[PDB]
């Protein structure tokens, strides 16, 4: 019953004698190659723990070893690029001046001529213009000289190392026991109020103590050689106080409950920082004191071993009604037995999340100098945006896993999943639906108006001059989100985000850091694409997870796998079944609906958010401001947005983005390339390779470890990674060339 | 009177549904 | 038990689940009215043919003598034409 | 308790019976449709059918379509809807042509919810489906008349 | 209705009948091998065509070969 | 350590091996000899 | 090396003398005490067998349960006896189950 | 020679919530299928069309709309309990068809009652070539 350490002391030997026998984790590997197909299968099956053995307990001592291993090349690639900060870039120059010097920490040795890509970024060097905006944080930090970095990829490097050192001492020395594992009320406990609400205290900690007065002194004027170093702020603290007199008292408020004398660095402002563009540092601070206390609260709901607590089984079982019948009771039982179902429910919550990031980082700079950092703020929504969804998609993966592998209601049998499965048809049904209708009510909008703009009938149109569809609900709620700051939010000042409007606008170095973004037709036929796109993907996804084990046309799906090709060509055909094909499918869709969003935010914020402003005060827009009247058309965004912007990649042929024109012509070569694995089959492939055989042995040159065409599943892996890999990698090189070259 | 106005409406409307309903009637018909 | 070889329709379940079977509601005065004013159009080659060649009948008609407030393609051009890149 | 339940106790019919499906007050306007009514004439049903249909397929044609503005043509849209109406009662007559024959019974279903016989629906035959036919016609076209009759202002012409 | 025709290079090991799905197969007796058994496919009305009995045979070339014909309900796979 | 030998010689980490070895003479030629379109010695 | 084989069989129990390198079901061949076989391949159960004592190399060995080969059932046309084994034969239906 | 058994109405079924993948209109105007086997007690069991049921202890009696769904899940009791089955095919007629094991013992052990269908006696290389059957409407591989 109670919580303790439980662990096994040499489960496993160190040695190299299973390095030399490739494939010692499953017996048919094992046992050799006799075709090249082997050679696939070896990497294919690698991480597939659960396969490999049958001993719950083997699987989760591998999934935590392979964590650390994970934790390790974390750690070695931030020791990288602390270490670049340090060594190859111009971050003190741009710390002098962030409005014209452009960062770069990646210089390149003169080869072949390749020298070229070391381009005039300002300040006396010569290199790559990054992205990533780590600048940006470590000015953010307090972080003033380049020896803060080298000892931070010290730091970094050394715990890199202990990282692989337990991860080889929990699986070959100290290797704990399942029960340890399959305790889950003490592992939130800690995660809640020891990961994250320890977590943001200390980080709240070193805010108040250096990033705030340092970053003060650097916007007070002062040359960032000049000013005092962070530990200076700890041993003298007359220095704090002239910044900040409420730190003469010194805790006594803390404890005195007056906690308003410390209104001096813990606001509620909101709003931008009018000389930085970023979010005030006293309201950061702040807020990871309040996040911190609250996870630091919700670390203490369950019971581990003194009674007090919440038990999850009596939770679970508590919920229950007329509709459900028993629902609930039962989920605790799976979900402490099958790792494919935590790392489900996992993905689908982290790529959410990620997309959330995407969105409010946005919309509420928090770094100084990032607003008016185009580059930066377009890498980082796109990059955001396409990791979620590959989460998202990984989620419906492991579920149908679940599915096929784990799902038993002989010994696990849970109420809701059996319902639901007992209505699959119905529910499928409607989604579909749904999805035929949103289809036809938004992308057909965009074809009414193109063909009534190309039959000179412009006053026949789906716009805001002809026939207008205005979001009110949109445009209510941010009305109602800038009279909010005095009225529905007494204590605050100005409103959460400059987007929801009041006719405030925030402008760094003669750029436009924040204005109200207007909602339009242009908005509502845009939104609605969206919710077209989601609805498919989810469509696709959830039919992939709810059919796995069983059909009307084939009733025994689960004893065929997880992944197989087909049931043969009967039935009228039965290709692409299995669940496999279904997340196969599925990634398609979510690269057409990221593609869509990154394609709508990129072209939206240079038409009406971005520019350049004047002294007397007039916006000049990237574009000319041409969302509103060329977005609702699909001629307008073939030409206004692909025909137009992709002018700046196809001509830097002989400049430093070069590198970026070169990518551009791979990526369309990539994508092109997967065509052939997509459109084609193995029966062709293996005729083919028969007659080269016969070449090879006509002159005693033949292998022995007999070629073989890929396999059907291997085909669609191979077609969908290279197309995918084409796709991005096309949409990434027009993205930085264009808005590298303008600015 | 105009030469179009009738040979493109009957030639674009009337002659596909009159060729689909016939169609239609002939091959859902079991002899 | 669900299963009765000699109802079979029982056992596979061919209800009408909606239907009524009440007697009429629309008293006769209407129904008399309707069900002799509606008849001569319920003959299916009849209607077919006469539904068919009426409506053929009224798209020439409208279209032959259609006015210019309606279709542009009507009104004819009311300008010089430009001449092309070399000709015209 | 519980709310859902097989249909009619029998779990190996492929539905079920909700709140949404099998509801009294659900269960007794369903019942008193035209489509429902199985012992009424098909042309009375049909009748109720063009009538209701003609009257709703009015106003669409007329406040969407290409000369909504124009009301030299505004308002005599309802061509339109007559159109309309004309194009699916063919369409309805060739789904009965083929769907039926005069000489073979009507494929309704025989049994009623608790198991009692009925006397086939007879809308489902080939002789009143083109009676149900001639009747949605009917108030079709008259239906489109009467809503087009009434261009007297009222909140929204 | 699919064909499905047996071959005398059987040898008799009866994994193609372990495998159909819809019970086409079937073992009779015989004399030409050492299991005095052959394969025989009584019931093809109601073959699906996923060839599973194929990809079962170890023969070199197939002793069991599934010949896709006519279509029809069974054959289909149809539940409505 | 005989069998650290053999994994050494396993076919990733000798390919691997043979091309960096390769990459760096290549390199290096080029870095004496650059920019050439001929064989310009006899 | 050639280690000594034992068969139990409804022929009785005999023995014969054979390399390690081979199969069972070709040396059982040899001496000539005859087994059930069809495939000579490893993709059916005709030879099917299970052991007394030692075990049997089952490294080429298919189609068989992720189980038959760690609770007794053995193909012997497959299989290399590592050790002076004692077996059974015509074992295929209780095999079968 | 192996009399059949007997269809038994009034066998109970399992007990199931209902499902929306059971019969449709084709059990209604072509074919459908019923299962019958014995389950020494009460137990839980996947349905080959949804979720789970509870076999009750005594005979069992099931409905299915396709010889394929009743032959999975004979195979599943067969193998997985130690459960002997028997299924059938009734017509909207009202007419019975027992239609497996059909001779009363299962087909992957040969019984001496049985004749051949499909049988070529040749190697599948010994085939004609389609020109010697062309404008007949025989098959090459009918020999
Ligand atoms: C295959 C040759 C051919 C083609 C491609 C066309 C194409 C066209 N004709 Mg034309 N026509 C043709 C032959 C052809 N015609 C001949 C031989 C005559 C008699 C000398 C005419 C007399 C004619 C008139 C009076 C008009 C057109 C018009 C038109 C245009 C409007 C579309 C239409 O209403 O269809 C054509 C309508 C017809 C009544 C043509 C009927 C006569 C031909 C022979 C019908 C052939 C159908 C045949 C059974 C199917 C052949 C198979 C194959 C074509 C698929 C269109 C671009 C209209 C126009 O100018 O638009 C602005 C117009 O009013 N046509
Ligand atoms: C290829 C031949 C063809 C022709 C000749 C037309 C002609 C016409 N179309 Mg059309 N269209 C076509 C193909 C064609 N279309 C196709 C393939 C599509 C699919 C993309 C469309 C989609 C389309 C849309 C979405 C719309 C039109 C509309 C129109 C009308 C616009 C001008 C107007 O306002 O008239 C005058 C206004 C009227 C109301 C005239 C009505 C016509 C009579 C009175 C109807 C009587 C019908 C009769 C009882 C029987 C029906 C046909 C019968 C002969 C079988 C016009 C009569 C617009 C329209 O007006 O809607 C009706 C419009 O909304 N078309
Ligand atoms: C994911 C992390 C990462 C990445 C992508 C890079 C990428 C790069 N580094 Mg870098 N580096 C990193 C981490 C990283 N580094 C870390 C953690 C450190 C130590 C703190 C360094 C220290 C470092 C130095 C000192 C230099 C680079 C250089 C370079 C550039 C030339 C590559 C090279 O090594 O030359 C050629 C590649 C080789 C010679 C093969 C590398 C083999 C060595 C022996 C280590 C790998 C052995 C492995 C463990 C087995 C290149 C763009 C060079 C540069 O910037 O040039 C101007 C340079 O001099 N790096
Ligand atoms: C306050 C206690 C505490 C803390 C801070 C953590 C922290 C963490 N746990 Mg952990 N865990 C705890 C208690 C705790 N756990 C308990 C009580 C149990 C059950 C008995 C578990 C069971 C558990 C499992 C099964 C797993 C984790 C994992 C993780 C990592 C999650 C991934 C991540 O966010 O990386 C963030 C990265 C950092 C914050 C970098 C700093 C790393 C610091 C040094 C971590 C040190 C905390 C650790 C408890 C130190 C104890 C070791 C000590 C004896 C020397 C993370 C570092 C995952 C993992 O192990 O990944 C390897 C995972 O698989 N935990
Ligand atoms: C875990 C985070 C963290 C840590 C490690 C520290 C650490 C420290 N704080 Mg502190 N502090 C924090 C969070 C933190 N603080 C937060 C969130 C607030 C806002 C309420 C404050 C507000 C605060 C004040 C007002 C003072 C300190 C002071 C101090 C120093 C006094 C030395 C001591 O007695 O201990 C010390 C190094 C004292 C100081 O400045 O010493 C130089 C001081 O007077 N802190
Ligand atoms: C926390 C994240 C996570 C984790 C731990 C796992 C873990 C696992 N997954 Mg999973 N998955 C995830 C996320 C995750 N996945 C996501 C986000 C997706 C959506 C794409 C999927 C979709 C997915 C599928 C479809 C499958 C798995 C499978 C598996 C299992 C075997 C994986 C394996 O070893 O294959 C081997 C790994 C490789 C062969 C490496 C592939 C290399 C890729 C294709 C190249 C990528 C290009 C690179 C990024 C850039 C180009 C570089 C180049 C130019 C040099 C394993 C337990 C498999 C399974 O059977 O489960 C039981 C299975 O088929 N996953
Ligand atoms: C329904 C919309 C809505 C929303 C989203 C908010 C949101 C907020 N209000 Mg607010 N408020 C509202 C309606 C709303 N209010 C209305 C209609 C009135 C009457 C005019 C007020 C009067 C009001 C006052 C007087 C204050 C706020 C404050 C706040 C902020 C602190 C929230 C808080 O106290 O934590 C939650 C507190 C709890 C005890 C948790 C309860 C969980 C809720 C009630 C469910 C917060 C952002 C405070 C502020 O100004 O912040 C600086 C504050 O002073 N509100
Ligand atoms: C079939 C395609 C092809 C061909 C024929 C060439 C041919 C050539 N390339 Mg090129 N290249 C190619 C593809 C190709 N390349 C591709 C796809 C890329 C993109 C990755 C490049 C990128 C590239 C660059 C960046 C450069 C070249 C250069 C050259 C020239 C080098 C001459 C040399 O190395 O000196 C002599 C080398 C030797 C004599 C080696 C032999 C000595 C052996 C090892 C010793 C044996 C002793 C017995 C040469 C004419 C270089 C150049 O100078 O261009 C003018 C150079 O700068 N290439
Ligand atoms: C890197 C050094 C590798 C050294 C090595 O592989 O052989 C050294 C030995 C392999 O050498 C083996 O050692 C065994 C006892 O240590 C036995 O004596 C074996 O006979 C001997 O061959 O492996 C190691 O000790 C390295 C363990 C991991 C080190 C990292
Ligand atoms: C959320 C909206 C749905 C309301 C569910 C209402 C609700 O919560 O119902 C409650 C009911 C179950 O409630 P119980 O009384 O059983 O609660 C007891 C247990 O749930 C204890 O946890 O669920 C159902 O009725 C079955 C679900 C079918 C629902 C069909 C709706 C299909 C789509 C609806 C979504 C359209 C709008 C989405 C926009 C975001
Ligand atoms: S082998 Fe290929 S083409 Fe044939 S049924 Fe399978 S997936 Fe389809
Ligand atoms: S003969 Fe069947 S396994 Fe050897």
């Amino acid at each position: 019953p109670e919580v303790k350490i439980l662990v096994d002391r040499d489960p496993i030997k160190t040695s190299f004698e299973q390095w030399a026998k490739p494939g010692h984790f499953s017996r048919t590997i094992a046992k050799g190659p006799d075709t090249t197909t082997w050679i696939w299968n070896l990497h294919a099956d690698a991480h597939d723990f659960d396969s490999h053995t049958s001993d719950l307990e083997e699987i989760s001592r591998k999934v935590f070893s392979a964590h650390f291993g994970q934790l390790s090349i974390i750690f070695l690639w931030l020791s990288g690029m602390y270490f670049h900060g340090a060594r190859f870039s111009n971050y003190e120059a741009w710390l002098n001046d962030p409005t014209h010097i452009r960062p770069s920490a990646q210089v390149v040795w003169p080869i072949v001529g390749q020298e070229i890509l070391n381009g005039d970024v300002g300040g006396g060097f010569r290199g790559i213009q990054i992205t990533s905006g780590f600048f940006q944080i470590w000015r953010a930090s307090g972080i003033t000289s380049e020896l803060q970095l080298y000892c931070t990829a010290i730091g970094a490097l050394v715990f890199a190392a202990l990282m692989l050192f337990a991860g080889w001492f929990h699986y070959h020395k100290a290797a704990p026991k399942l029960v340890w594992f399959q305790d889950v009320e003490s592992m939130l406990n800690h995660h809640l109020a020891g990961l994250l609400g320890l977590g943001s205290l200390s980080w709240a900690g070193h805010q108040v103590h250096v990033s705030l007065p340092i970053n003060q002194f650097l916007n007070a004027g002062v040359d960032p050689k000049e000013i005092p170093l962070p530990h200076e702020f700890i041993l003298n603290r007359d220095l704090l106080a002239q910044l900040y007199p409420s730190f003469a008292e010194g805790a006594t408020p803390f404890f005195t409950l007056n906690w308003s004398k410390y209104a001096d660095f813990l606001t509620f402002r909101g709003g931008l920082d009018p000389l930085t563009g970023g979010l005030w540092l006293t309201d950061i601070a702040h807020h990871h004191l309040a996040i911190a206390i609250l996870f630091l609260i919700a670390g203490h709901m369950y019971r581990t071993n003194w009674g007090i607590g919440h038990g999850i089984k009596d939770i679970l079982e508590a919920h229950k009604g007329p509709f459900t019948g028993q629902g609930h009771k039962g989920l605790y039982e799976i979900l402490t037995t099958s790792w494919h179902a935590q790392l489900s429910i996992n993905l689908a919550m982290l790529g959410s999340l990620t997309i959330i990031v995407a969105h409010h980082m946005y919309a509420m700079p928090p770094y100084p100098y990032l607003a008016t950092d185009y580059g930066t703020q377009l890498s980082l929504f796109t990059h955001h945006m396409w990791i979620g969804g590959f989460l998202i998609v990984g989620a419906a993966a492991h579920a149908a896993i679940f599915m096929v592998r784990d799902y038993d209601p002989t010994t696990r049998y849970n109420d809701l999943l059996d319902r639901v499965l007992r209505h699959r048809d119905a529910i499928i049904s409607h989604l579909n639906w749904v999805c035929i209708f949103l289809g036809f009510h938004s992308f057909g909008l965009y074809i009414h108006n193109d063909t009534m703009s190309a039959l000179g009938r412009p006053q026949d149109m789906f716009s805001d001059t002809a026939i207008q569809l205005q979001p009110v609900f949109a445009q209510w709620i941010q009305n109602t989100h800038a009279l909010a700051p005095g009225t529905t939010a007494p204590g605050a000042t100005t409103s959460t985000s400059l987007t929801w409007g009041g006719g405030d606008l925030v402008s760094v170095g003669g750029k436009v850091a924040l204005l109200p973004i207007p909602l339009g037709t242009a908005d509502f036929l845009v939104h609605h694409i969206h919710a077209f796109t989601i609805h498919v993907t989810v469509l696709i996804l959830l039919k992939g997870v709810l059919f796995a084990r069983s059909s009307r046309l084939i009733p025994d799906k689960a004893n065929l796998g997880f992944r197989f090709p087909c049931d043969g060509p009967g039935r009228g055909g039965t290709c692409q079944v299995s669940a496999w094909d279904h997340v196969f499918l599925g990634l398609f869709w979510m690269y057409n609906a990221i593609s869509v969003v990154i394609f709508h935010f990129s072209w939206k914020m240079q038409s009406d958010v971005w520019g350049s402003i004047n002294d007397q005060g007039v916006v000049t827009h990237i574009t000319g401001g041409n969302f509103a009247q060329s977005s609702i058309t699909i001629n307008g965004w073939l030409r206004d947005f692909l025909w137009a912007q992709a002018s700046q990649v196809i001509q830097s042929y002989g400049s430093s983005l070069s590198a970026y024109g070169l990518f551009f012509l791979g990526a369309h070569f990539v994508w092109a390339f997967s065509l052939m694995f997509l459109f084609s089959g193995r029966g062709y492939w293996q005729e083919l390779i028969e007659s080269i055989v016969w070449a090879h042995n006509k002159l005693k040159v033949a292998p022995a470890t007999q070629p073989r065409a890929l396999s059907i599943v291997q085909g669609r892996a191979v077609g969908v990674t290279h197309y995918l890999l084409g796709g991005i990698a096309t949409t990434w090189a027009f993205f930085l060339a264009r808005i590298i070259a303008v600015g | 009177i105009n030469l179009p106005s009738l040979f493109v409406p009957l030639v674009g409307l009337l002659f596909p549904a009159v060729a689909m309903a016939s169609l239609f009637l002939h091959v859902e018909k079991r002899l | 038990v669900y299963f009765d070889l000699e109802d079979l329709g029982n056992t596979t379940g061919q209800w009408d689940l909606y239907g009524s079977d009440a007697p009429s509601p629309y008293n006769s005065l209407q129904s008399k009215f309707f069900e002799t004013f509606a008849a001569p159009f319920t003959k299916r080659g009849l209607l077919l043919k006469f539904l068919i060649l009426g409506g053929g009948s009224t798209l020439a008609y409208f279209s032959a003598t259609a006015s210019g407030d309606i279709l542009p393609i009507k009104k004819g051009p009311q300008l010089p034409p430009q001449l092309g890149p070399r000709l015209g | 308790y519980q709310v859902v339940q097989p249909i009619n106790g029998d779990p190996f019919i492929g539905s079920l019976e909700t709140p949404v499906t099998s509801s009294p007050l659900v269960a007794w306007y369903l019942s008193n449709l035209p489509g429902y009514r199985t012992a009424v004439n098909p042309l009375l049903r049909g009748i109720e059918v063009g009538l209701a249909h003609g009257f709703l397929l009015v106003g669409p044609f007329v406040k969407a379509g290409p000369l909504r503005n124009t009301e030299i043509a505004g308002q005599a849209g309802s061509l339109a809807a007559g159109g309309l109406v004309v194009i699916l009662s063919i369409c309805l007559t060739i789904y009965g042509i083929s769907s039926f024959n005069e000489g073979d019974p009507s494929t309704a279903p025989s049994l009623t919810l608790t198991g009692r016989k009925k006397q086939p629906d007879q809308l489902q035959t080939a002789d009143g489906w083109a009676k149900f036919t001639g009747g949605f016609f009917f108030g079709g076209i008259s239906g489109v008349i009467w809503a087009f009759f009434l261009l007297y202002v009222l909140d929204l012409p | 209705s699919h064909s499905v025709k047996i071959y005398d290079t059987c040898i008799g090991c009866t994994q193609c009948v372990r495998a159909c799905p819809t019970d086409v197969l079937e073992m009779i007796p015989w004399g030409g091998c050492k299991a005095k058994q052959i394969a025989s496919a009584p019931r093809t009305e109601d073959c699906v065509g996923c060839k599973r009995c194929e990809s079962a045979c170890p023969t070199d070339f197939l002793s069991v070969r599934v010949y896709l014909w006519h279509e029809t309900t069974r054959s289909m796979g149809l539940a409505y | 350590m005989r069998d650290l030998k053999t994994y050494l010689s396993v076919a990733p980490v000798a390919s691997t091996l043979w091309f960096a070895a390769l990459a760096g003479l290549l390199i290096e030629i080029n870095r004496f000899f650059p920019d050439a379109l001929t064989f310009p010695f006899f | 090396a050639s280690y000594k084989v034992k068969l139990v069989t409804p022929d009785g129990t005999q023995e014969f003398e054979c390399p390690s390198d081979v199969y069972i079901l070709d040396h059982a061949e040899e001496v000539g005490i005859d087994l059930p076989y069809s495939c000579r391949a490893g993709s059916c159960s005709s030879c099917a067998g299970k052991v007394v004592g030692g075990e049997v190399d089952q490294s080429d060995g298919s189609f068989l349960d992720d189980e038959q080969i760690e609770a007794g059932f053995v193909l012997t046309c497959v299989a290399y006896p590592t050790s002076d084994v004692v077996i059974e034969t015509h074992k295929e239906e209780d095999l079968t189950a | 020679g192996f009399t059949p058994p007997e269809l038994d109405p009034n066998t109970p079924s399992p007990i199931f919530g209902g499902s929306t993948g059971g019969l449709l209109r084709k059990a209604q105007v072509e074919e459908f299928y019923v299962i019958t086997w014995e389950s020494p007690k009460e137990q839980i069991f996947e349905m080959p069309t949804g979720g789970a049921a509870i076999m009750r202890e005594g005979p069992n009696l099931l409905k299915l709309a396709r010889k394929e769904q009743c032959l999975a899940l004979g195979t599943r009791l067969r193998s997985k309990y130690k459960i002997k089955y028997q299924f059938y095919r009734v017509f909207p007629s009202g007419e019975v068809q027992y239609l497996h094991p059909k001779d009363g013992v299962y087909p992957e052990k040969v019984n001496p009652g049985r004749q051949g269908v499909g049988v070529n006696f040749r190697s599948i290389g010994k085939n004609v070539s389609p020109i010697e059957v062309k404008f007949t409407g025989k098959q090459p591989y009918d020999l």
